[PDB]
């Protein structure tokens, strides 16, 4: 159901409308959502579970 | 009289022209200085002002009276 | 000083330009080390004011050598100060940005007016997009947008003929072009073309907003800001420390950030700019000004190093914390204290204790003129010296003040008027206040850790006011109800109990006497006992003559302390009160009779006696209570071991799997609760009448000796219920769950806990605790509320000459009388020349004071309904007649004019509901019946069947007033009639409390037609017998090839006629729904009353009682009378074809007939009939029927809430309000005004007393009646001062300034604020001379 | 639904680039250039 509903054809234009709804605005490049995901729930910095 | 208020309102009949005709009465009396009609009994001015109220000898049309005629008779003493 | 009224505008920038002194030039202040006002900066003396007297800064101009000599080199002025507190300066900006409270709020009314998204104007202003001004060529259009780069294309094609950019420059321009009157006429013109519902309001609403700038002569442009003021210093000061340290206010910031982007503005203008920077720069500074309007309004607030948002100008005005409820309306005061408390026991009334000091300090003055007058202390140092020196002079001479001074008692939280009171002042060598502990009843005060403040009345109409007014004799009775509220509380009543008392055991029994005063003698002497039943003689006293005393005597056998307690006694009554045990509730109806018969003063005074003689006698009367007055009975370990063996045998019954938990569950409860029961039953067998004392016999019992029980009958404290929580168990106990405990509590506190039955009796502790801790910030938000509404209502006048009201009758119903008309009648006033079951026996002629001997003369009569001018019948505008109220209860005769009202009903009403949160039908006794508005028919048995849902039962008397009433279902089943007589204890009615009959009264037979299996229907025999009929089925479930064809078996005779409706040619036929299943087949017949079918199965409730509130679920009613069918076959909702007899047919609306219906597809009903079954709405009920129905419903609703909890309020008050909450009729018609809107009923009636007099046959128009929510019924007022105060503040205030509008201060809130006083009650006559000069001139 | 200029602004700084070490120094010349004909 939910996949039927998610139009996000490719990983690509996922990262685009992740980064979209995150910063609002159309300044898109790539590294700006890889690094931006990989810092919410992959880097240490950011990050901790205890 | 003191502690209650009962017949003073009987003459009368209301609470507020009662203490309205009290409080120009006994600042004839606390400023001004004329005479009592009732006798003292070591009070403060607000129980025998509330006395010469209960006898049927202070009321708003004899307050109206009394200044009336007396300040007549000073406008006649100016001519 | 004096002004006649108030008003609101549009400040033009010119007008600013008048207030202003000067314009301000930079951001700074000050000097670091000279503490200093710069000028052109924020405290610029020159502009704003001088500090000292008469000194230029640098000193040039000076001692008035140079009087008005602004010192030229400073350009610092030389004259009198004081006007820092004043003056307002002003800046002029560069370019215009926007005011946003006629932006931002809903209806923006800015594009609002413009017909214009407000998005697309963000566009603009947020400087994205440009947008047509103006159509040069109509090629283009206004309100038309143009992105920047679209803009292009629309540029470089023509260029020229074009007016297209972005700002308030392209804005003002626009408001600069439009022309109103046009548009005006011309929304009035083509309204006319089509004015269907939205469309007709909008362009009402746009023609409003127009005609109100044309006669306004408010103007368009002026949203816009191209000035601004700014303040005087003293409202946003900066000071010092005594460390050098410094402080400042939020605004001086915000102020000076401006001053730098302007500044940055004007200095980047200068130079020749990018637009780009330029509308950074722009948005930089309307972001600080929305900042000062609302730092939090549009976005992210803004801070400084706090982190924490700077306050707004708006937060002000704000919350509490404005000028409003903070600062204005609550004070601090001069001349008063406060103390912790305590009690005289001795004191009488007027008096009250004080610590010296208190007054001492409170009452200077008086001391000093009086020691000048004197002339001990000349004047006043020497006379705080010889304060200081401690003279006992001082003391006599401040007595010598104190005499006669009254003096004002202050506890909170104040609930009602009787919170506070006015007392005599005595003076006292402790620090602790003593008083008339009675009062604690009126304050709900108690001597465990409470205090309490005083207030001085200096002035002589404050002294006599006190004196007068809440003076405590003048006050002793609520207004809510006749009640004696110093009832006397706790000890006074036990001790007296004691007394009177009347044992066989003690001593000297049997002799006589001459009177009380011996009796007094003989006791003391020691040869008798005060509790003894014994001979004596009376003499008492009866005023049966023209009010005029009437003496006798003769003897009674009484006990020693009610002959003693005659003494006390004022010489009016007869024995027979006295004559007994004495409960509180006998004190109560006791000092009632008192001052029923005599009056005040024997009942005060007799009651100041019983006080003092209940405390003597009753600290004589010798008292403790300990381990061994507990007594437990021993029946409790056996029906503890009984039912102990049972619960295991349901135990054991499950552990088979017999029973369920719910089953287990319910029963073992009840079976327990049985238990507690017998345990109390037990123990108050064993304790109530246990004791053998024997006295001249073998034995003998009277009353106790356990100690306990009297203290419950007493009234003093407790019950029942705490009595058996130390003895027997204490009932059951819960966790918060809200669910119920299995295993219940076998210890007490005399045996003691378990860990667990403590650990457990934790939980709803807790609980309740916690509900405790809140229930008063609603009471509180309520009440408010409440006075926030009625603050309007006065009396005005003696009679409103007005027609008739309402209708009392008795609300008995479902038991015994619950409050008789009686009690309903007192002290109303009748609305009607008022007749005797004698008939024509008029005793009123339209109105009559119905004191109690009317009551009385009453209540022999078999009368049981009368009208009563009513406050909504009254029809005094703005105000009311005495009348059609009556009488003041703690007054206790007619109410006087100028007195008000809502305020009354306000505290009556919410300083209660702080304590407030927390088949068959069987005739009892004999009785006539009563059933009405009927059709129904003998039935198939014989008896009694409805057919008209609308009658229910009572049981009448013989005579022909109510005894009892009950509800009784359409076509239920009866063994009785109307207009019979049965006996007591008689189960009448019966039906399956399942069935909703489908009940035949035709007599007709059965065919299966118009139905057919599996189109319309099911068809379902029965498996075990075999009957059956075509088997309807629900909405969803049968096949739609006849779900859109109504299922009906239809009733024929041997023919096949129609067996038409008895009476009516209407066939009979039943379209039948889900449910109405049939039993027996084709070809059968039934009766007359014959089932084909059976149909088998607190505080917020108030809060939205008065609310308005309104439900979701109505039992929906016929709009008009007549015949309906059903209609459009559920696209969401089914539809309904309705069919007037003579009027029309067409209207027809959405029902889930998911939900069952009351009227078939072929029934007709009357006008005001359900439909659905549910709640229902009050809108519904004015929309459609009268209003006393109405009224009438409501308030039995909440009076039931209250009475649920054993709450006692006469009706009046609740009749009051209902006439604030009707203060608009929206109209029906046109000629006059515009065309429906609501308005003023009041002026309505105005005008219509105006205009359709001969003024008009008619112009005007007929109106309906409305209803509006009670906070925006507060909102909708013709002053915006009170609904500015305190909620939807800022709106109100711009929809105010709109249209430039104005107040007259009518409204007492109104006249608060600015120091005069009131409009009724003391300034009543004084504001009405001052009404006359406003009519004189 | 954005309005915070924050982002409008630097969307709109973003729409710019720059170039380098030639246009630069003709923009020089040409300014220098009109100077001396002014
Ligand atoms: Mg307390
Ligand atoms: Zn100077
Ligand atoms: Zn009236």
């Amino acid at each position: 159901e939910t996949l039927r509903v998610d139009p996000t054809n490719d990983r690509l234009s996922a990262l685009v409308e992740i980064y979209r709804m995150m910063r609002p605005g159309e300044p898109p490049t790539r590294e700006a959502a890889e690094s931006l995901f990989e810092n919410l729930f992959f880097s240490e910095d950011r990050y901790d579970l205890s | 009289a003191r502690v209650t208020v009962q017949d003073a309102v009987e003459k009368i009949g209301n609470r507020f022209d009662l203490v309205l005709v009290a409080a120009r009465r006994a600042r004839q009396m606390q400023v001004g200085g004329k005479d009592p009609l009732v006798p003292e009994e070591n009070d403060k001015t607000t129980v025998i002002a509330l006395r010469e109220i209960e006898e049927g000898l202070i009321n708003n049309q004899i307050l109206d009276v009394r200044e009336r005629q007396e300040q007549q008779e000073q406008e006649a003493a100016e001519l | 000083e004096e002004f006649d009224a108030i008003k609101i505008a549009l400040a033009s920038p010119d007008m600013i330009r008048s207030w202003s002194f000067g314009e301000v030039k930079k951001p700074e202040t000050i000097n670091y080390r000279t503490f200093k006002p710069e000028r052109d900066g924020l405290f610029c003396a020159r502009i704003f004011g001088p500090v000292k007297d008469y000194e230029c800064l640098c000193g040039k101009y000076k001692r008035l050598k140079h009087r008005g000599v602004i010192c030229e080199k400073c350009g610092v002025e030389v004259t009198q100060t004081k006007v820092r507190r004043e003056r307002m300066g002003h800046i002029e900006l560069a370019s215009p940005t926007a005011h946003i409270w006629f932006l931002k709020s809903l209806p923006s009314r800015i594009g609002l007016l413009l017909d214009m998204p407000l998005r697309d104007i963000e566009r603009v202003l947020y400087f994205e997009s440009y947008v047509v001004i103006e159509g040069g060529m109509t090629n283009l259009e206004r309100q038309q947008i143009l992105t920047e780069e679209q803009y292009l294309d629309a540029l470089e094609e023509f260029g020229d003929e074009f007016d297209a950019k972005m700002g308030a420059e392209a804005i003002q321009a626009l408001l600069k072009s439009m022309d109103l009157e046009q548009e005006c006429e011309q929304l009035r013109e083509e309204l006319n073309e089509t004015n269907s519902e939205t469309k007709r309001k909008k362009l009402t609403k746009r023609i409003k907003l127009l005609e109100a700038f044309v006669q306004s002569g408010n103007k368009p442009e002026w949203m816009i800001l191209t000035v601004l003021p700014v303040l005087p210093p003293d409202l946003r000061p900066l000071v010092p420390l005594d460390g050098g340290r410094f402080a400042t206010s939020d605004l001086n910031d915000l102020y000076r950030r401006v001053i730098n982007r302007n500044n940055r503005l004007k200095r980047l203008l200068d130079l020749a700019a990018p637009d780009i920077i330029v509308r950074n720069e722009k948005r930089m500074l309307q972001e600080a000004v929305d900042a000062l309007l609302d730092n939090g309004r549009r976005g992210r607030a803004i801070t400084g190093s706090n982190k924490r948002p700077l306050k707004s100008l708006a937060d002000m005005i704000k919350g509490k914390q404005g000028r409003f409820r903070q600062n204005l309306l609550g004070k601090r005061v001069d001349y008063s204290g406060r103390s912790v408390i305590t009690v005289g026991p001795y004191l009488r009334l007027h008096q009250c204790g004080l610590p010296k000091k208190m007054a001492l300090e409170l009452f200077k003055p008086f001391i000093y003129g009086k020691l000048e007058l004197r002339g001990l202390a000349t004047t006043i140092k020497a006379a705080k010296k010889m304060v200081e020196r401690e003279e006992a002079v001082v003391w006599d001479i401040l007595d010598e003040v104190i005499r006669e001074h009254p003096v004002l008692l202050n506890r909170a939280p104040t609930l009602h008027r009787l919170g506070i009171q006015a007392f005599e002042p005595v003076l006292i060598e402790g620090k602790a206040i003593q008083l008339h502990p009675l009062v604690c009843a009126a304050y709900n005060a108690d001597f465990d850790g409470d205090q309490m403040a005083v207030h001085v009345p200096l002035t002589l109409e404050a002294q006599l006011e006190a004196r007068a007014l809440m003076m405590s004799t003048n006050n002793i009775l609520s207004p809510a109800n006749g009640e004696p509220i110093i009832v006397p509380s706790q000890d006074v009543v036990l001790g007296l109990y004691y007394m009177t008392r009347d044992c066989v055991n003690a001593k000297g029994e049997g002799m006589v006497l001459t009177g009380p005063k011996e009796a007094e003698r003989l006791y003391r002497s020691g040869l008798a006992s005060l509790h003894a039943r014994v001979k004596v003689r009376i003499t008492e006293y009866e005023k049966d003559a023209n009010g005029e005393l009437v003496a006798k005597t003769s003897l009674k056998d009484t006990t020693v302390g009610r002959a003693i307690l005659w003494m006390i006694v004022p010489k009016g009554l007869p024995y027979s009160i006295v004559n007994q045990a004495l409960g509180k509730k006998a004190i109560s109806k006791m000092l009632n009779t008192c001052y029923r018969i005599l009056g005040l003063k024997p009942t005060v005074i007799f009651a100041d006696q019983i006080m003092y003689t209940g405390f003597a006698y009753a600290a004589r009367s010798g008292a403790s209570v300990g381990i061994d007055d507990m007594v437990i009975p021993e029946k409790k370990h056996e029906i503890i071991s009984e039912a102990e063996a049972e619960v295991a045998e349901i135990q054991e019954q499950f552990q088979s799997g017999l029973v369920t938990a719910g089953e287990r569950y319910n029963k073992v409860i009840d079976i327990w609760a049985a238990a507690n029961d017998r345990v109390s039953k037990a123990m108050m067998d064993n304790l109530q009448t246990e004791t053998v004392i024997n006295r001249d016999g073998q034995e003998e019992k009277q009353v106790s000796f356990n100690s306990i029980y009297m203290m419950a009958d007493s009234g003093a404290r407790g019950s029942a219920a705490q009595i058996r929580q130390l003895a027997g168990m204490r009932g059951l106990m819960a966790k918060p769950d809200g669910s119920i405990i299995e295993t219940p509590i076998t210890a007490n506190f005399r045996e003691g806990l378990n860990v667990l039955q403590y650990f457990i009796s934790t939980h709803g502790a807790r609980k309740g605790l916690a509900d405790t801790a809140l229930k008063t910030a609603n009471s509180g938000y309520l009440t408010r509320r409440l006075v926030d509404v009625a603050q309007d209502l006065v009396v005005t006048e003696d009679d409103c000459g007005t027609h008739e009201g309402i209708m009392m009758t008795p609300v008995i119903e479902g038991g015994d009388v619950k409050e008789p008309l009686r009690d309903r009648v007192l002290g109303r006033v009748t609305a009607e020349d008022v007749l005797k079951p004698g008939t024509a026996d008029i005793l009123v002629p339209r109105n009559t004071l119905l004191h109690e001997q009317w009551c009385d003369l009453l209540e022999e009569n078999s009368v049981d309904a009368v009208k009563v001018r009513s406050v909504v019948s009254c029809d005094t505008d703005f105000g009311v007649c005495a009348h059609c109220y009556g009488r003041d209860l703690a007054r206790g005769h007619i109410i006087n004019k100028g007195e008000a009202i809502g305020v009354i009903a306000a505290q009556s009403i919410g300083e209660p509901g702080t304590q407030l949160t927390m088949s068959s039908i069987q005739v009892k006794n004999k009785g006539s019946i009563k059933l009405s508005n009927v059709k129904s028919v003998v039935n198939s048995s014989g008896k009694l069947v409805i057919t008209s849902r609308n009658t229910e039962l009572k049981l009448i008397d013989e005579f022909g007033r109510t005894k009892e009433s009950y509800k009784v279902p359409y076509g239920a089943v009866l063994a009785k009639g109307d207009g019979e007589q049965v006996a007591g204890g008689e189960t009448v009615a019966n039906w399956d409390p399942h069935t909703m009959p489908v009940i035949t009264e035709v007599s007709g037979f059965v065919r299966f037609t118009d139905m057919i299996d599996g189109q319309t229907i099911t068809r379902q025999t029965d498996e075990l017998t075999g009957l059956s009929s075509l088997v309807v089925l629900d909405s969803a479930e049968r096949t739609a090839g006849g779900k859109d064809l109504r299922p009906a078996l239809k009733i024929v005779d041997a023919q096949g006629n129609d067996v038409l409706i008895p009476g009516t040619d209407m066939p009979a036929q039943y379209f039948l729904p889900g449910k109405a299943i049939v039993q027996l087949e084709d070809g059968v017949q039934i009766s007359s009353g014959d089932t084909l079918a059976r149909i088998p199965q607190g505080l917020p409730r108030v809060a939205d009682l008065f609310e308005a509130r309104r439900p979701k679920e109505p039992a929906i009613l016929a709009e008009i009378s007549g015949i309906v069918s059903f209609g459009k076959e559920t696209k969401g909702k089914r539809r309904l074809v309705i069919t007037p007899v003579d009027g029309s047919d067409p209207y027809e609306e959405m029902i889930p007939k998911w939900r069952q219906l009351n009227v078939f597809e072929g029934e007709r009903v009357e006008r005001g009939d359900v439909i659905s079954d549910g709640p229902e709405a009050p809108h519904d009920i004015l929309r459609l029927r009268g209003v006393h129905a109405v009224t009438r419903y409501i308030v039995n609703e909440v009076q039931d809430v209250y009475r649920l909890q054993g709450v006692k309020i006469n009706d009046k008050h609740i009749e009051v309000i209902v006439r604030q909450m009707l203060r608009k009729a929206t109209i029906v018609n046109a000629g006059s005004s515009d065309f429906l809107e609501g308005e003023q009923v009041e002026y309505s009636r105005v005008k219509i007393a105006n205009r359709e007099l001969e003024a008009n046959g008619k112009v005007g128009a007929t109106y309906s009646r409305d209803l509006l929510g009670i906070t925006k019924a507060s909102l909708a007022t013709e002053s915006f001062i009170s609904a500015a105060s305190f909620q939807e503040t800022t709106r109100v205030l711009t929809e105010a300034a709109v249209a430039g509008k104005r107040d007259e201060l009518r409204g007492l809130k109104e006249n608060v604020i600015v120091g005069r006083l009131i409009p009724a009650g003391t300034g009543y006559a004084y504001h009405q001379d001052r009404m006359r000069r406003r009519a004189a001139g | 639904r954005t309005t915070d200029p924050v982002r409008m602004y630097m969307r709109e700084m973003g729409t710019v680039e720059l170039l380098t070490r030639e246009g630069e120094i003709d923009i020089a010349k040409r300014i220098e250039d009109g100077i001396n004909q002014v």
